[PDB]
């Protein structure tokens, strides 16, 4: 079995992990004990007795939310020792999680992960969930990357971190802390797929119609998405792909591996009766920018390739006709010399909603991975927030007082637009 | 041929009697136009300091030795004596950084020795000699060729022994402007931002206070400041400071190599007839390694000393910016070279380079700061 | 468990952690015995953090009561939550400081650092994982500014990675309260610039102006002034003790709010704050508490930020509700006032939800300000400070008491310099 | 009376060696002096070139009292070293684009003499130092070239100041040992034929290579005066004028149109010791500017504009003026450059042209 395993570190990593893996023991009737009243075995190493214990590494600088999830339902299921906790937080900083609490932790995290690899048959690849401005998900997230990197290489690597909002800074050191951690991770992250909170924040807007989104509903989607990509292990499909496929079908170059994720189906219950939801309807409608998971404008700029995961009753014929329209369309840019990258991930195992959701019974839904030249502007604007905060050396003296040197800020700046460089050549 | 010898005796005395006083008034007159003529040049040597510096960059690249000659060293170019270009010969370092260019007051061959740098030290002790605050600074990663150019070896000594040497006969001269110079040796340390004493080994606490005639002029009690009397008592002060300050350098690198000595020699310059009190001071102040901090031992300490560079760094650039308010109080080092680092006073900035591949990113480091103080 | 050791200094330091002391108390459901009777289990989660364990199921407070006039305590010990200390906390002398800080920091200070040190090292080593420290105090009298002034140079040298929090109340612009307060508080902030890296300023005549006019209050007394400020101090620390959306920490703001060592001067701000009879008319919502919490009407201290700009702002919050109104809040905030925010830091506010809202109340907002209308007060300081210098009033006093007049000068001086800075970053 | 004999045999020998001690004291702390003084030449030297050129100086000039009436331009200032000029017509304003030039000093019609002096005395030091300097007034015909160089009685020019600040240091450097002979040339420069302006007996006059030294230059037959006060070359200065046939009054083009060279050689002398100098100063008062003979004026043009190109060979045998100055335009030296412009409409199309040749000099070097 082409068994995988998923990491979280950081509030947002643990909390989408939550989400996740209770959308996870729905999908296949697990109880929050660990029992069913195969298919789960990628995820889940079932043992003898009814506990089919989740392959998670739950990673936290603090004890709070980790101690939160040891209080709720699912304390029973998750092995007690796979839950790591410190005891202070990397407090914003990627100095912190990467050099003073990162190293004091990381033998444990890495001797539990090798654990769980020793025990899974056949190795699929890595998850790993985390932010950008969080100084644990910067730090610790990039070493642990680093250390797989040279522990494995060439296994599967798997970014679902989420971007910092365009408008909305909630951490004010965001950018040093996003600069250095794609810095560090650029070159040992396989595949890194976006995520944008401001995006989702206007999507649950104006298509789930909810007036007080709170990051549960987020976390909601965010499984929803991660369930999409992973349908095609956990499930039979008439195309199943797995993810070694994604770095050959998505990636051209190694540094260009920043796709965007997208949902289409996020109709609302109320609205879900007065449409049919037709595939092809469905397959433009992620193609729509206000559909997009990310803050950017897809119109501005060329795709560099589409990975299109459907599930539920979909006919072929009938993806194969909405792909064609879309090729005919005048406002879907491409570039010339890869024409023909709209690889399927075909399904017919139609997503769960969870109790109490947002979300309605949807019959058939596809998940966009969209990689596209949209993100260089997001990348561009990123690295003028953070000369504006190297420009007067605010926040430095943290920084170079707790790991580091701002020679090290000045080489993560010019990596980026070594990155903005690179990005807009291939763009053309 | 006695009453003859009275008159023509009487006739000397007045002969030379007039010859004292027609020496003795043009003997001030030449005194005094020594002065203004010292002074002279005292105003015109800083306004070349001022056009074309005031902040002034060196970059220093050390030869590999024999066997590490055929070890890996990144590509060195010189496009002239200003301007030195250095390459990774790495191909992905190639698409990545790029063509590393850039400008300095002056580039050092690693052939160059030590001819130069003590060309350079004419010019820095008339500022000395000129009563002003003049500091130099040799930063740089270990093993780099710091410890090579400030202090040196018996066969090529360093800055120290050769400023010393050049200060003392240097104010001989000025002993004969009727000028009194009384020259004050101060030595300590600055590690883990608390600062002892290199002459005693009693522990005392130090504590940087303000001195009492002005604001901007700052001392340090409980102190070991000795009166300098001749070199050799001098040189002697310079040797205790080394095996006081025993500790690794690249065997362990824990102390040494990460450490920041000032080495403060205040010239108090006096002349009776003038009742004029000329006052300098100059810091021999080598600066600790900028190496990124991997040893987890001690790293704590290692971020604060990356903190009194980083500091040093955004103080430096505070100068050239014109800011109104310089941070001098951010760090022990800042604040005790405030002195010599605002106003009419002068700094050498002193760098030094490894040229091996493994060193080219912390070479990078080094020059592309010290290349932003001569773009601006 | 990052537990925080709490220490007061000064009878008006000891009278403001009674009063934060009962309040805790009050949210963590304690009785003056100190026997739980709480229903919420988070509190015991993070009962650790201010309270030691203690036999058959009772707590005790980690706090210092440290003083040189022994009748402020007793008042104290006998008023309710008194007894809840453990009684070898009480460190005291019996001379007293007088309002000088002369005596506070070279004679009294020194006969008493040592016995207030032991008992902080006794806590401290108590402790799993020591967060860090509050002090509270005022910088008006001399044995809150001279206490305070020793001990946090003392434990910074000791206990240098630790954070300090000093909740230090500045001197009121036109109510004074003591002839020499610019010679105590002028002293006072000398070591504040050097040994903490966070200090909030609390001005009695804004506070003043709180109860009177946006609370209409009619009797401020003390204890309701005191309440405003614990209220506020509490709500600093709810996202440690308690979880919440964005689980914050004093460690979170610290690298935060500060963009520079030195300017680690805050304005604290509580947001709702309802008068006795207009709660009915005011809806409760996240909007009401944005707004009422940008106002200089609202501003614990004296200073209106109008007249300079806010370099970091902080935002936690109580209680339940969506993320999204205060992301847009926030950003909507942003944008009308970008006069009001400083250009070189774009998207300068954090935000620290919490799920806990005060016992009594449904929403609460701690405001934490960085701006640069601090200088202002400052200069007012620095003027009365300057006004009674050159002319040697109370001079013999302080001189006397063995102590140089040029360092007088350093007190100017530094904070001279901490005010040349908020101009220069103003612009 | 052969006890007071004793006594006066002992003051003589005492005497002597006072005095011995006293001398040989003396010439150390001379020597001193020396050592001091030729430290200071180089400074002031390096100071001029770390300043770069001193050309590129623009003086505006106020209107007269004849000149009210007139219409004049809009005058912009920018800092104290860049200045601009738009027309009054609007039309024109908007096609015209950018009239902005950027000077190393900018004069403004307020500016007194003692201003332009200003400048022009550290000059007069590297002149001492052995070192060619020349001072150009260039601009249209009234703009005041001749005010800025000669002036009036009540505000002296250029030439006036020099000579007082000349003689000042070299009385107060007799006490540092150099000698010091001033040797004065006036010539005109009509069009490529050399008149001299301190003899009426006409003669024929050339330009030969220097005997001593291949790159200098010296004139035959030139009057070659020695100045010995500074009511000496005042009066020198008085023959020059009253030789030069000012006929302004009556056929005003050829007064105009001949360029006016003054040579002033410092040559300095030091017994006991070894010193050659021939430094010069070349006060020279350009004529108009104005748009047509031109062949050194245009060659001036050319041979400044090569010289910050730092081209490889440099016309100066292409004009006598360019030639006369040969050596007066070498590379160790400094140069300076002062634009004269007339703050009128009816000379703006004027006042461009004397402009953008400065445009062409920050553009070039
Ligand atoms: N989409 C989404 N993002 C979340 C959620 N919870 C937290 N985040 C993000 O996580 C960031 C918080 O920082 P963390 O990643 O937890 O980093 P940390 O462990 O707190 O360490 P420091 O950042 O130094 O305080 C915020 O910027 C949020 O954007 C969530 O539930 N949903
Ligand atoms: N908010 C508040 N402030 C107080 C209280 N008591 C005193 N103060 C303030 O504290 C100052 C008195 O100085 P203090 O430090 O208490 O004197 P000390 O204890 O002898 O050093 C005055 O300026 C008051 O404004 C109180 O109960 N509440
Ligand atoms: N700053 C000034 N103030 C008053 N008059 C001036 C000024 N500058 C020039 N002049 C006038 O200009 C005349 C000099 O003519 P000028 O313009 O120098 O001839 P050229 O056209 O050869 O330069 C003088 O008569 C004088 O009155
Ligand atoms: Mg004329």
């Amino acid at each position: 079995m082409r068994e995988c395993i998923s990491i979280h570190v950081g509030q947002a990593g643990v909390q989408i992990g939550n989400a996740c893996w209770e959308l996870y023991c729905l999908e296949h009737g697990i109880q929050p004990d660990g029992q069913m009243p195969d298919s789960f075995n990628t995820f889940f190493s079932e043992t003898g007795a009814g506990k089919h214990v989740p392959r998670a590494v739950f990673v936290d600088l603090e004890p709070t939310v980790i101690d939160e999830v040891r209080t709720g339902t699912y304390r029973q299921l998750f092995h007690p020792e796979q839950l790591i906790t410190g005891k202070e937080d990397a407090a914003n900083n990627y100095a912190r999680g990467h050099y003073t609490i990162g190293k004091e932790i990381i033998d444990l995290v890495l001797d539990r992960i090798r654990k769980l690899a020793d025990q899974c048959t056949g190795l699929q690849g890595f998850l790993v969930f985390h932010s950008f401005g969080g100084g644990t998900g910067s730090g610790f997230t990039s070493l642990l990357m680093e250390r797989l990197s040279v522990d494995y290489g060439k296994k599967s690597k798997l970014e679902f971190s989420i971007y910092p909002a365009p408008q909305v800074s909630t951490a004010v050191v965001e950018p040093y802390n996003s600069i250095l951690t794609t810095h560090t991770t650029l070159e040992h992250s396989d595949c890194a797929f976006m995520v944008d909170n401001e995006a989702i924040y206007d999507i649950c807007r104006r298509n789930l119609d909810i007036e007080r989104p709170t990051y549960t509903n987020l976390n909601r989607l965010i499984s929803q998405i991660v369930s999409s990509i992973t349908a095609s292990l956990r499930f039979d499909g008439a195309l199943n792909v797995d993810l070694t496929e994604f770095q050959t079908n998505l990636v051209p170059y190694p540094r260009i591996h920043f796709p965007l994720a997208t949902y289409a189906p996020v109709i609302s219950a109320e609205k879900a009766y007065h449409e049919q939801l037709s595939v092809a309807e469905i397959t433009n409608a992620c193609f729509e920018p206000a559909n997009q998971m990310v803050k950017c404008d897809p119109r501005h700029g060329k795709y560099m390739a589409c990975c299109l995961l459907y599930r539920g009753d979909v006919v072929p014929k009938d993806v194969n006709a909405a792909i064609a329209t879309i090729k005919t369309k005048r406002s879907i840019q491409f570039v010339d010399w890869c024409p023909t990258g709209f690889k399927v991930g075909i399904n017919y195992q139609p997503p769960t909603v969870v109790p109490g959701g947002d979300l309605a019974k949807v019959q058939r839904a596809v998940c966009m991975l969209s990689n596209t030249t949209a993100i260089a502007e997001a990348w561009a604007r990123l690295d003028h927030k953070f000369d504006l905060m190297y420009a007067k050396r605010a926040f430095v003296h943290w920084y170079v007082g707790e790991g580091m040197e701002e020679g090290e800020f000045s080489e993560a700046r010019e990596d980026m637009a070594a990155l903005e460089k690179d990005y807009e050549e291939v763009g053309v | 041929a006695l009453s003859t010898e009275v008159v023509h005796l009487r006739q000397r005395t007045e002969e030379l009697l007039r010859c004292n006083e027609q020496q003795a008034a043009e003997l001030e007159t030449c005194k005094e136009q020594l002065f203004q003529s010292n002074m002279e040049r005292k105003e015109l040597h800083n306004t070349v300091m001022d056009l074309r510096g005031n902040i002034r960059v060196f970059c220093r690249i050390r030869p590999p030795l024999e066997s590490e000659e055929n070890r890996m060293c990144c590509t060195w170019t010189y496009h002239d004596e200003s301007t030195v270009e250095l390459q990774s010969i790495d191909a992905q370092a190639k698409s990545k950084m790029g063509q590393q260019i850039f400008s300095f007051d002056q580039v050092f061959h690693p052939l160059s020795s030590q001819s130069d740098i003590f060309e350079m030290v004419s010019p820095l002790i008339q500022s000395a000699l000129d009563g002003y605050n003049i500091c130099i600074f040799a930063y740089g990663q270990t093993g780099s060729g710091k410890t090579y150019t400030m202090d040196g070896v018996p066969e090529s000594v360093g800055v120290i022994p050769r400023t010393v040497d050049l200060l003392f006969d240097s104010i001989r001269g000025y002993r004969n402007l009727g000028w009194e110079y009384e020259i004050k040796a101060t030595f300590l340390e600055i590690k883990n931002e608390v600062l002892y004493d290199l002459l005693s080994n009693e522990q005392k606490d130090m504590e940087i206070r303000m001195a009492k005639n002005n604001k901007n002029d700052i001392y340090v009690s409980n102190i070991t400041e000795e009166t300098v009397l001749d070199p050799n008592h001098l040189r002697h002060l310079m040797h205790t400071a080394k095996m006081n300050r025993a500790t690794a350098s690249t065997a362990g690198n824990e102390r040494s190599s990460r450490s920041h000595a000032v080495t403060k020699l205040e010239l108090i310059g006096r002349h009776a007839e003038k009742q004029e009190i000329s006052v300098g001071s100059i810091n021999l102040v080598d600066l600790a390694g900028s190496e990124s901090p991997k040893t987890s031992t001690r790293m704590t300490e290692t971020k604060n000393i990356n903190r009194s560079l980083s500091e040093l760094t955004n103080v430096i650039l505070a100068l050239l910016q014109k800011q109104d308010h310089i941070p001098y109080r951010n760090s022990k080092l800042t604040h005790l070279l405030m002195p010599s680092l605002g106003g009419n006073s002068k700094t050498l900035m002193f760098i030094n380079v490894s040229p091996f591949q493994d060193c080219f990113q912390e070479s990078v480091k080094s020059l592309r700061f010290a290349a932003s103080v001569n773009s601006c | 468990m990052r537990e925080i050791v709490h220490i007061q200094a000064g009878q008006c330091g000891n009278q403001i952690g009674a009063k934060f002391w009962e309040v805790i108390s009050d949210e963590h459901g304690i009785d003056p015995t100190g026997t739980y009777h709480g229903d919420s289990d988070l509190q015991l989660d993070r009962i650790s953090v201010y309270y030691n364990e203690a036999t058959g199921g009772k707590y005790v407070p980690r706090a210092i009561l440290v003083d040189l006039e022994p009748g402020t305590m007793d008042s104290v010990r006998s008023g309710p939550f008194g007894q809840i200390f453990r009684p070898d906390n009480f460190v005291f002398g019996q001379s007293g400081a007088g309002n000088n800080w002369a005596k506070g920091h070279y004679t009294e200070g020194a006969e008493l650092v040592d016995s207030v040190l032991d008992v902080v090292r006794k806590e401290a080593e108590s402790c799993d994982c020591l967060q860090g420290f509050q002090l509270t105090h005022s910088l008006g009298g001399g044995t809150g500014s001279g206490m305070g002034t020793l001990l946090i140079s003392k434990i910074r040298e000791e206990y240098p990675d630790r954070i300090m929090n000093t909740f230090s109340v500045v001197p009121s612009p036109k109510v004074s309260d003591t002839v020499v307060e610019p010679y105590n508080a002028t002293l006072s902030v000398h070591q504040l610039v050097e040994n903490t890296d966070e200090t909030y300023c609390i001005d009695n005549e804004a506070l003043y102006d709180i109860c009177f006019r946006t609370l209409k209050l009619t009797t401020p007394t003390y204890g309701d002034l005191n309440h405003l400020v614990s209220a506020t101090m509490s709500g600093v620390t709810t996202c440690l003790r308690f979880p919440g959306q964005l689980n914050a920490d004093l460690r979170k703001l610290a690298v935060n709010m500060v963009p520079f060592p030195r300017l680690h001067f805050f304005m604290p701000g509580f947001a709702p704050l309802t008068s006795r009879g207009s709660q009915q008319y005011r809806a409760l919502t996240v909007p009401e508490l944005t707004q009422q919490v940008f106002d200089a009407k609202n501003m614990m201290a004296a200073c209106d930020p109008r007249h300079g700009r806010y370099l970091t702002v902080a935002a936690v919050f109580r209680g339940r509700m969506s993320m999204k109104e205060v992301d847009e809040q926030m950003l909507n905030v942003q944008n009308k006032n970008s006069s009001y925010f400083v250009e070189w830091i774009p998207n300068n506010v954090k935000t620290a939800v919490c799920d806990i809202p005060p016992r009594g109340l449904k929403m609460a907002v701690t405001f934490i300000g960085n701006s640069t209308a601090i200088q202002e007060l400052f200069k007012r300081i620095s003027e009365q400070f300057t006004a009674m210098f050159r002319r040697k009033a109370f001079l013999h006093w302080y001189t006397g008491e063995g102590m140089d007049e040029m360092e007088f000068t350093e007190a100017e001086s530094n904070m001279n310099d901490l005010v040349s800075e908020y101009q220069q970053y103003q612009d």
